[PDB]
């Protein structure tokens, strides 16, 4: 039916607009809520843009679904701090809104070109609810510290997406597909989104840091191990292809991952030495990723990963996990080794098992989902101009 | 109790779509054949 | 439209096959300041 | 030693040594680990002389490497005008098949040679010869923006040789 | 020679990997860490980081077919420029202390880099402009110290003469370089670029300012002035250009003549009349220098010479309003002049090396040299 | 002429430098970020918001550049003037953001006749919509004190029924029916997703910038902020309705998700409660998606108004139920002042920008200018230099 994507943005937004109603009442961090706010919408939305037959929906669906994710991680994440009462909303509301934007997003990411736009609404709401469950599980139970959220944000969103993918699987698309391939100003417009992202972590691993000493290393760990991310990324990016060559999907993606790994131990005293560590070993695990493991991946273990979303957010988020128990370890931080590592578990799980539910629901014929000759083009949902 | 909030609120919502389609997926049975 | 067919419910079920094809008629001819 | 040290005069462009070695009795044949004999390597670089020096000592003139190359793939591929006419001028083929199925003409398409791309058209280079991927040179410069050569492609069109 | 370019899977991966491990043991033997407005200090670091990835990063993305080396190769000098830049602010300047004020001038340091490497990009590989960011990194933080040690200024002070500096650089190395154009989605994308560059250009002209009131005047000052420029530059255009046409080639280089014009001075300048003046000059010289320098490589680099070495004039001419000062003046001009040249005279001879496996004259330009690209023949 | 551009510009100029000499001398840093917000909108996210068309990318965001440049100086000399009642005065961060403000309304005029005109014709309606911006704002401010503090009057109606005026009068018989021209492309839409995505960010700083700090600030990012999400999914979902067979349409993507931000100005400082921003952006995103749709084709068939953007669909219609909304919010207690003032102030901004509008089109009609041909429309290779690639 052409008529359940209107059908259900309108009765999503009603049931938004009531429940703001029912549980929700009325600046120092506004610039940097401003910042994760241009990396939400234009760094995750211009990223996914390489495909050539896919921007008008990669950037749209990523924009409707952070638009939707706002208001219901907003509603989510409060009726769990005021235990089901009515909550005040201020710029830390907004700005883990955001963050709960930027799982879904991630999650997107593994899905893109092969789903709907209501299978993405569907999505959206399942994954903020497993998400801020699991959020405030590690924030508030494990009680663990992960101020860039490598673990609750990263690594949640990568193996959810995963396990969406997973039961999603098409045998048709595993060889490949003609559309699935990238143009030249393509991946000149996925620069602008990785240049935003690169740019803006920073704030990203600092906005809700605790003001004072832990926010101010937040912003320089995530400075530095990005620096070093570049430089590992595009070396080992070089050292993977024929001839020395730079690969665009590796420059996109993999110069990134030292912002997810650094973000556990972003606050912790980790000294900026050992960020760069950190962001070169992301950096050359993410390319290390993108060149061996996502075609074991899709060809193997049947997942098919769009956007290598598994070597930018889950595999460098595990490493952030990692790297803030052996900081706990040595004594960089005073949280628990336990509930560090319980939170790293009870992320990957949770995200696996609420991407099962989601992917088994998504899997119901319903949605409008595309075709196999049909996927990564945006004709299936777009009307699209004669010319490039 | 938070968590029967997102699990009430989720079941109408899951309810009402699910309940939507139904009909007009019915009444599209009946008006075909 | 008021034939017996013999059918348990024949009659409801027809009264539906007859009116709910228009339905989407039913909201688009409301655009009028007549109605 | 011999083999490696004639392959290296001939990479070098040594003449004098090459033409010792072949004195000496290193065969003419003989190629590196990837398959690249004197001749290609004599086209990779350049080397006008050592090419027709190869040739009149009778090397094998359609022999391809490991990936299938020709000399003239080799020539073609790397830009060189004068080799690239003279393996023409003693009989190589310029409708030559890789293992992935490139033609000379291919190869200079991709790479913006639009020298070696108009003088393989103008001696009957087939562009309508295309790769296991059906990309024909015209495709392929048209993919990598190579302006010049796609429309010297398409005023040729079929002229022939 | 060999048209095909030379494989790099032994050179830039190593090189690049040894840089970033000396950097990072560096780091661990030298660096060290350690309120209210934190966020707010954070904010113009943030701004002069936008910049240089982006702006400097699209601002040169205009070739047909080298968007992608611009905009990728700039974020890999600013990522090598910012630790390399930290590192020897620390040594030429006393352990090295990791405040956001030290990010802030780093990151200004590597816009040197940046700017310079307008005038070579498109003719140089990774590692030449591997060996361009150490260098000219290593020959600003040189002249700064030698200035400092001969008329007694502060070493951070000094970072004022970056403009000049960088174009002078970036003219020496492009001189020094072999010798051998653009689209429309490439110049939509490189006004992106300049339009960002010339908002945040407020933030080159006051980094490194402390008094409140005298940032307040330098952003307004470079605010009116671009405005200006801007005006006069997409204006004048026409008359600087054969067919009468604007150029947007022109305008991107153009609209940041104001900012450049009074970026030594901004905080001198009085009334923002003044200031508005010198960003109408600045933009009627630009025209004058696009229609004569071609006369007499890049001409954006050519007019952005002309236009620092008018910022520093002017600086000279509004300083004695606020005769010795002026000869002092002008021998801190003449020196980083001077030693601009050496160091590119120097950088330009480095990359000449055949060790780099620079690209073919007649490969300048294209992205296929240094980019994987669907459906080409690799290798021999 | 030939020379008629740059004379204009350069006399303009120096103008504008006479003024600032005579008028002009010289908080800050907390408003310093909103207003770079602001002004990533007015130059980025407008600039490359009417950058989908497939032939006018250049002039699209080069005459807007050229025309917010102007703008702010010009806006800063008439808003100090009649804010100083032609005193010396100085200039503050509140003095940029109005500029940009006067910049942003001549922007959203020029969205309704872009493609048509020519750099000196956009020189002369920036001037003289700068003026009449300021005075109808002026009196909306100050003699009817009425609360627009995101301007869904005095900018966004005021601007697009503005352009629409001089749209009108700049009619053109040959374009009634379309043009070849007039058409987008896949990149020039990705580029306009770069502007809409700006605009649609940094909205909130648009609508919080002048209002005052404390709760009224944090109210308007707030209410701004879930507007926008709600308007965002009601384009979504009518811009599938209304099309055929449920395709999505960029212009709906493009246009209609910053229907919310427009429509919650006057009500941003107010207290309408998160839930009552949402439902005026779940309704702007409506009526703007069934403006796009129905009214922008009889607009230009029937009544002889082409507007190239759709910038009635976008301001005018967004910008009145906003007005109506502010109404509404007087009479639920939700705010200070006076029903009538605000009415007064809605009729006013309407008003002026019709009779302004009308006078500056009649301005812009004269064969002085340089206008283009009906051929020569939407097409940037009558003022710039156009690569010979895409
Ligand atoms: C999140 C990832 C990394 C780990 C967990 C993923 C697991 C649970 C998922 C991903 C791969 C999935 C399988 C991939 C392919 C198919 C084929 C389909 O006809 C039936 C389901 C089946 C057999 C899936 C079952 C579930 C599966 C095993
Ligand atoms: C990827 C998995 C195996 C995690 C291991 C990552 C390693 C390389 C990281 C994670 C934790 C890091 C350490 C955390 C804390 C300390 C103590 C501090 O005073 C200096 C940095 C130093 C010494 C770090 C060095 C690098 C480090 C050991």
């Amino acid at each position: 039916m052409r008529f359940t994507f209107p059908l259900m943005a309108i009765v999503l937004e009603i049931a938004m607009i009531v429940l703001f109603g029912l549980f929700v009442e009325y600046f120092e961090l506004y610039p940097l809520f401003q910042d994760v706010h241009v990396m939400i919408f234009v760094g995750f939305g211009f990223l996914m843009t390489f495909l050539k037959k896919y921007g008008f929906s990669s950037v749209g669906i990523n924009l409707l679904v952070a638009a939707l994710g706002l208001q219901w991680g907003t509603i989510v994440q409060g009726i769990l701090q005021s235990q089901g009462q009515k909550f005040n909303i201020g710029i830390k509301n907004m700005i883990n809104a955001d963050f709960s934007a930027a799982t879904v997003l991630i999650s997107f990411g593994a899905v893109l070109g092969k789903t709907s736009p209501t299978q993405m609404l569907i999505m959206t709401i399942l994954e903020i609810v497993f998400f801020a469950h699991n959020e405030y599980l590690v924030s508030e139970i494990f009680k663990a510290s992960d101020i860039g959220a490598s673990m609750t944000i990263h690594a949640f969103g990568a193996y959810f997406g995963l396990a969406v993918a997973g039961i999603l699987y098409r045998s048709g698309l595993r060889k490949g597909h003609e559309n699935e391939e990238s143009a030249y100003y393509s991946d000149l417009f996925a620069m602008i989104g990785t240049l935003f992202l690169w740019m803006f972590w920073p704030s990203f691993n600092s906005a809700i840091a605790e003001p004072g000493d832990k926010q101010c290393r937040a912003i320089v760990n995530t400075y530095f191990s990005l620096a070093a991310c570049v430089l590992t990324a595009f070396a080992f990016s070089s050292l993977v292809e024929h001839r020395g060559k730079l690969n665009m999907v590796h420059i996109q993606n993999a110069t990134l991952a030292g912002g997810v790994a650094v973000g556990t131990c972003a606050d912790m005293a980790i000294h900026p030495f050992g960020s760069m560590i950190i962001g070169s070993i992301a950096g050359m695990v993410s390319v290390l990723g993108y060149k061996f493991l996502t075609p074991l991946f899709t060809t193997k273990l049947r997942i098919h990963d769009t956007c290598g979303v598994h070597n930018l957010h889950g595999l460098p988020g595990v490493v952030g996990g990692l790297a803030g128990i052996v900081a706990v370890a040595m004594g960089a931080s005073n949280t628990s080794m336990a509930m560090q590592a319980a939170a790293l578990g009870s992320s990957i799980g949770t995200a696996v098992v609420g991407g099962l539910m989601t992917g088994l629901i998504l899997k119901l014929p319903l949605w409008g989902q595309p075709s196999d000759q049909n996927c990564y083009d945006d004709s299936v949902y777009w009307k699209v101009p004669k010319t490039r | 109790a938070p968590v029967v909030i997102i699990l009430i609120i989720l079941c109408v919502m899951a309810g009402i779509i699910g309940t939507i389609l139904l009909i007009s997926y019915s009444i599209r049975r009946l008006i075909k054949a | 439209p008021l034939q017996q067919t013999g059918q348990l419910f024949g009659g409801l079920v027809r009264d539906i096959r007859r009116r709910y094809p228009y339905y989407l008629s039913d909201i688009t001819d409301a655009f009028s300041p007549q109605v | 030693d011999a083999a490696t040290s004639f392959l290296r005069a001939a990479r070098s462009g040594n003449l004098d040594k090459a033409l010792d070695h072949l004195r000496n009795g290193v065969d003419i044949n003989t190629c590196n680990q990837n398959g690249l004999n004197g001749l290609h390597l004599a086209s990779k670089e350049g080397h006008v002389k050592m090419v027709v020096e190869l040739l009149h000592k009778e090397i094998i003139l359609e022999t391809t490497t490991k990936k299938g190359n020709t000399a003239l793939h080799i020539a073609a591929l790397a830009g060189q005008d004068e080799v690239v006419r003279e393996l023409v001028n003693y009989g190589a083929n310029v409708n030559a098949q890789s293992q992935k199925g490139f033609t000379p003409l291919y190869m200079a398409a991709q790479e913006n040679h639009l020298e070696v791309v108009k003088f393989l058209l103008e001696n009957g280079a087939n562009q309508n010869v295309a790769t296991e991927d059906g990309f024909t040179p015209l495709a392929v410069a048209l993919q990598q923006g190579h302006e010049n050569v796609v429309a010297h492609l398409i005023n040729y069109g079929t002229k022939g040789k | 020679s060999s048209k095909y370019p030379r494989s790099v899977r032994r050179c830039l991966p190593l090189w690049a990997l040894t840089l970033e491990a000396a950097l990072i043991l560096l780091f661990y033997f030298f660096t060290h860490y350690d309120q209210k407005g934190l966020v707010a200090s954070y904010q113009v670091g943030q701004d002069l980081t936008v910049m240089a990835a982006l702006g400097l990063g699209f601002l040169t993305s205009n070739f047909r077919r080298h968007s992608w080396s611009s905009v990728a190769f700039n974020l890999f000098m600013l990522a090598l420029g910012v630790q390399w830049a930290i590192l020897l602010d620390g040594f030429l300047s006393q352990k090295v202390v990791i405040t956001l004020f030290s990010i802030r001038l780093a990151t200004m340091s590597a816009m040197s880099v940046l700017i310079s490497a307008g005038a070579v990009l498109g003719k140089v590989n990774l590692a030449q402009l591997v060996v361009m960011v150490l260098v000219e990194v290593t020959a600003l933080g040189t002249l700064r110290m030698v200035i400092s040690n001969i008329f007694n200024t502060d070493y951070h002070m000094n970072l004022r003469h970056f403009y000049v500096f960088a174009a002078y650089f970036g003219l020496t190395v492009a001189w020094c370089l072999p010798k051998p154009q653009r689209a429309t989605i490439p110049s939509l994308s490189a006004m992106l670029g300049a339009l960002f560059l010339w908002m945040f250009w407020p933030s080159v002209n006051s980094p490194l300012l402390r008094s409140p009131i005298q940032r307040k005047n330098a952003m307004f000052n470079t605010y009116y002035a671009l405005a200006v420029s801007v005006v006069t530059a997409i204006s004048g255009s026409s008359l600087a250009h054969p067919q009468r046409k604007i150029s947007m080639t022109y305008v991107h280089s153009a609209v940041l003549a104001g900012g450049v014009a009074v970026g030594t001075s901004c905080h001198l300048i009085p009334s923002p009349w003044l200031a508005m003046v010198l960003g109408l000059v600045a933009g009627l010289i630009s025209i004058g220098g696009a229609k004569c320098l071609p006369v007499c490589i890049s001409v954006m680099h050519s007019i952005f010479s002309l236009l620092g070495l008018l910022g520093e004039i002017t600086y000279i001419v509004l300083l004695v309003l606020h005769g010795f000062q002026v000869l002092l003046s002008i021998g801190e001009l003449s020196l980083a002049i001077v030693i601009a040249l050496t160091s590119g005279l120097l950088t330009g001879l480095l990359l000449n090396l055949k060790i780099w496996k620079a690209p073919h004259v007649a490969k300048y330009f294209d992205d296929q040299v240094f980019w994987k690209f669907p459906h080409l023949a690799v290798g021999f």
